[PDB]
């Protein structure tokens, strides 16, 4: 996605299983208008990744991508 | 033999769970 204009849809399900937070590069919101707060991950390829940054184990995902 | 497998690529199994989510079921 070279635009944020490919995201438009939120995302209200939950990924099969946990993604490797290793291969996450960046992650980004969905849209915050929508209902529930999601935030997308982005692995090696790109791919569509859903997980709710409200939950703790989440956060840790998000964490990694922050600080150092 | 028996074959399970369709070719797991994330846009199918990993990016397919919904029907498994509790989407506002009282149990």
């Amino acid at each position: 996605s070279p635009y944020s204009s490919d995201t438009t849809s939120c995302c209200f399900a939950y990924i099969a299983r946990p993604l490797p937070r290793a291969h996450i590069k960046e992650y980004f919101y969905t849209s915050g208008k929508c209902s529930n707060p999601a935030v997308v991950f982005v692995t090696r390829k790109n791919r569509q990744v859903c997980a709710n940054p409200e939950k703790k184990w989440v956060r840790e995902y998000i964490n990694s991508l922050s600080m150092s | 033999m028996d074959y399970q497998v369709s070719s797991p690529i994330y846009d199918i199994n990993y990016y397919t769970s919904e029907p498994a989510q509790k989407i506002n079921v009282k149990q």
